[PDB]
Parts: structure tokens; C-alpha cells; sequence
């Protein structure tokens, strides 16, 4: 199948440069162009440029001076690089492939890469259990969760039981605390009778700081 | 550059109803417009190419029309899984440009929240901070009030709320309210309570605990 | 309102 997979999210210091890799499969870079689009709060969807089958590049006008796109056909990799970022370059960056080799209807997208431009430092989260109790149990259903606190920058991925538990899961959007660090909770509702039999583990991955925690959550003593 | 203006900014409709999205261009662009869907935490998904041409894998309920400057994306019978943002894109004129998007919200019957409260863990208390979490699960509509009280003292300015996007299956929302205190403050008090007010409740729901 | 980087959704 046609797939585009991007390198991970991270923090870029103001004035420094941004680098992202798009590794593609299910097609050849010698036969298709690969485009780059970003999505920001201020400007929304914005086309940045493209590297064509034969190696030529076009860059959108405002980015022509600080953008370069290169590629490695044999490795099926496309390399995106942007210079001197300011805070408003904070955005989700995508690589994309059109339906035909010459066109611009983007049928295939990378998963996106959230890039944060900030002078701050990267910080992994602490993970605390939100334990099930009688005060979180009603009608045979217990709620439980994980508190993912004090990290920077976004994003954090959270799953439960290594992906096997998805039903009734709610991972809330992170809030920005006054410290400038983010915090979120992820909750799930399960049958209360399962609490003594099934294990519940929230899998937390904060890619920017290379922090991975599996937090087991149990009814408190 | 071509400016694409999408209207309205937000659409709110009931399931099974027909819905349509407008994209107006600053100058004529033939039928060189494509439509995309973006779901929560997702990458854009190509729905229609060249104003009206179908895309493999896209449900038949999606269709497009329009010529010149006035374009329309339609969903003949909306389903809950259609909760998303919708974007148009022109490519008659370099560089290709996108609209600012239209958000598609779904209506449903009133559903009261199930309320749960969580004391801070002993692990967090070690770090010197106490977070108390109140959970409002699976409710509609989105509007709700959460009031925190500690030993009958109304709390203000020391909590944060987060609301999920609409659920793609049942069209509900869930909400968290997190009360944050220093461990010192937390230990100086006994009764912790969040009171929830919502349209679907005949009276406020209070969940509480005593520290220890 | 604007686009939210956390949820990849438009606010308000």
C-alpha cells in the first residue's frame, strides 16, 4: 500500500533550523513528486513546496529563501529543511503525494509532525494513576485513568493495554499550565468486576524527550 | 494568490439530514477544486477531486458541484462519523491554496454526564503537588458547569478544564476539571468536592471525598 | 475560531 511516514515531533529553538524525513513505501520517488504542507493556528493549511520525480523543486513564494527539499530515491526518503524559524512557524508539517505524478490532489498524507518553535527546554512528563474507587464506580462501571503532567512540548501519545483497550477511552486535549508546561489526563471506563482480573496500563510516549512510561493503574488500598 | 472563503464557519446538524459546505473563490477557477476531511487527530483525507469527481474508498453520500467561483460539498445523509472539519483547495492558479475550513457539529438528544472524582495519588504528593480530577463522562450538549469546594470554600482560578472533541459514534463530549494545589494546602484541608451542573440533570451532582 | 494543534481540529 502507499504510505508516507514522517520523523518524530520536537522542539526547534528560534532562529534555528527544522529538519523532517518522509520515508515512503508502496511507490517510487522516481515516479512521483512529494509535496510538503503545513497546518498552523494562524494560517491553517498552507502548501510549502514539492520535490518532483526528476529532482526539481518548487517552493511557495514566502519560503523560497529558507526552504530546501532533497531526496534519496534508493532509500525512498525525502528531506525537508527550513531555516531561521520564528514562533509562528509552530505547526503540523505533512509530506503528501498526489494521485498522479504531475498533479496536486493529495490522496496520500504523512501522519504529520508537530513542530514547536520555542526558546524553552524539552521536559518529559510525570505519570500518576487516577485510581478506580467507589467514588469512581456506578452501575457496575468503574472509571480509571492516568495523569500526564508537566511536559514540553506537545505532543504526547497515550494508549491503554498496548493498544488492546480502545473502547471507552478518553484522552483529553492537553492544557498549558502557568509554568509553561502541558498536562493531560486519559481516562477509560471498564466493568468494575474486571478490576480484580484484568490489568490496566496506560502507555505513555513523549517522543520529544524520548520518554516512555507504562503506568499500571489499580484500585487503591 | 487565490483566496478561498468557506462558509459558514460552523455547521450544526442532526443525523440523517442533508448538509452542504460552501467554498467561494476570489476569482474564477473553473472546476479546479478539491475537498478534504479532517477528523480529530487525523491527517487530511481527500473526498472529491476537480469539484465533482469521486475518490476511491469515499462513501457515496459525499458529492460536490460548482463552477467558476461558487463550489459546494454535500453530504446527503449525515452520520455521526462525519464529525470533522472540511477544507477546500484550489489549483487553477499557482500556488495551490486552501480554505480556512468549516467545522461540522452533530446534534443529538440531551445526555447527562456521569460524574467521577479522583483524589491525588500518594505518588504525586511526594513531588509536592496535589491534583484533584473531576470527570464528566459522555454528555450532551457541551455546556456544563464545574464548581470546586474545599471545606466549603469556593475555589476560583486554581482549576483547568479540558473537553474532548465530539465522539464519532455517540456524539457526546467528556470533560475533565483538574484542581491543583500545593501539597501543603492539600494537607491543611479535609473535604474535597466538585459540583456539576448540566441541562440533563434535574439537580446538581456532587462528588466528594475526605482526604484520608 | 482557529486551528488547534493539539486536537487537529478547529476551535469554537
Amino acid at each position: 500500500q502507499v504510505q508516507l511516514k514522517q520523523s518524530g515531533p520536537g522542539l526547534v529553538q528560534p532562529s534555528q533550523s527544522l529538519s523532517i524525513t518522509c520515508t515512503v513505501s508502496g511507490f517510487s520517488l522516481t515516479n512521483y513528486g512529494v509535496h510538503w504542507v503545513r497546518q498552523s493556528p494562524g494560517k491553517g493549511l498552507e502548501w510549502l513546496g514539492v520535490i518532483w520525480s526528476g529532482g526539481n523543486t518548487d517552493y511557495n513564494t514566502p519560503f523560497t529563501s529558507r526552504l530546501s527539499i532533497n531526496k534519496d530515491n534508493s532509500k525512498s526518503q525525502v528531506f525537508f529543511k527550513m531555516n531561521s524559524l520564528q514562533s509562528n512557524d509552530t505547526a503540523i508539517y505533512y509530506c503528501a503525494r498526489a494521485l498522479t505524478y504531475y498533479d496536486y490532489e493529495f490522496a496520500y498524507w504523512g501522519q504529520g509532525t508537530l513542530v514547536t518553535v520555542s526558546a524553552a527546554s524539552t521536559k518529559g512528563p510525570s505519570v500518576f494513576p487516577l485510581a478506580p474507587s467507589s467514588k469512581s464506580t456506578s452501575g457496575g462501571t468503574a472509571a480509571l485513568g492516568c495523569l500526564v503532567k508537566d511536559y514540553f512540548p506537545e505532543p504526547v501519545t497515550v494508549s491503554w493495554n498496548s493498544g488492546a483497550l480502545t473502547s471507552g477511552v478518553h484522552t483529553f486535549p492537553a492544557v498549558l499550565q502557568s509554568s509553561g508546561l502541558y498536562s493531560l489526563s486519559s481516562v477509560v471506563t471498564v466493568p468494575s468486576s474486571s478490576l480484580g482480573t484484568q490489568t490496566y496500563i496506560c502507555n505513555v510516549n513523549h517522543k520529544p524527550s524520548n520518554t516512555k512510561v507504562d503506568k499500571r493503574v489499580e484500585p487503591k488500598s | 494568490d487565490i483566496l478561498l472563503t468557506q462558509s459558514p464557519v460552523i455547521l450544526s446538524v442532526s443525523p440523517g439530514e442533508r448538509v452542504s459546505f460552501s467554498c467561494r473563490a476570489s476569482q474564477s477557477i473553473g472546476t479546479n477544486i478539491h475537498w478534504y476531511q479532517q477528523r480529530t487527530n487525523g491527517s487530511p483525507r481527500l473526498l472529491i477531486k476537480y469539484a465533482s469527481e469521486s475518490i476511491s474508498g469515499i462513501p457515496s453520500r459525499f458529492s460536490g458541484s460548482g463552477s467558476g467561483t461558487d463550489f459546494t460539498l454535500s453530504i446527503n445523509s449525515v452520520e455521526s462519523e462525519d464529525i470533522a472539519d472540511y477544507y477546500c483547495q484550489q489549483n487553477n492558479n499557482w500556488p495551490t491554496t486552501f480554505g480556512a475550513g468549516t467545522k461540522l457539529e452533530l446534534k443529538r438528544t440531551v445526555a447527562a454526564p456521569s460524574v467521577f472524582i479522583f483524589p491525588p495519588s500518594d505518588e504525586q504528593l511526594k513531588s509536592g503537588t496535589a491534583s484533584v480530577v473531576c470527570l464528566l463522562n459522555n454528555f450532551y450538549p457541551r455546556e456544563a458547569k464545574v464548581q470546586w469546594k474545599v471545606d466549603n470554600a469556593l475555589q476560583s482560578g486554581n482549576s483547568q478544564e479540558s473537553v474532548t472533541e465530539q465522539d464519532s459514534k455517540d456524539s457526546t463530549y467528556s470533560l475533565s476539571s483538574t484542581l491543583t494545589l500545593s501539597k501543603a494546602d492539600y494537607e491543611k484541608h479535609k473535604v474535597y468536592a466538585c459540583e456539576v451542573t448540566h441541562q440533563g440533570l434535574s439537580s446538581p451532582v456532587t462528588k466528594s471525598f475526605n482526604r484520608g | 475560531c482557529q486551528f488547534d494543534l493539539s486536537t487537529r481540529r478547529l476551535k469554537c
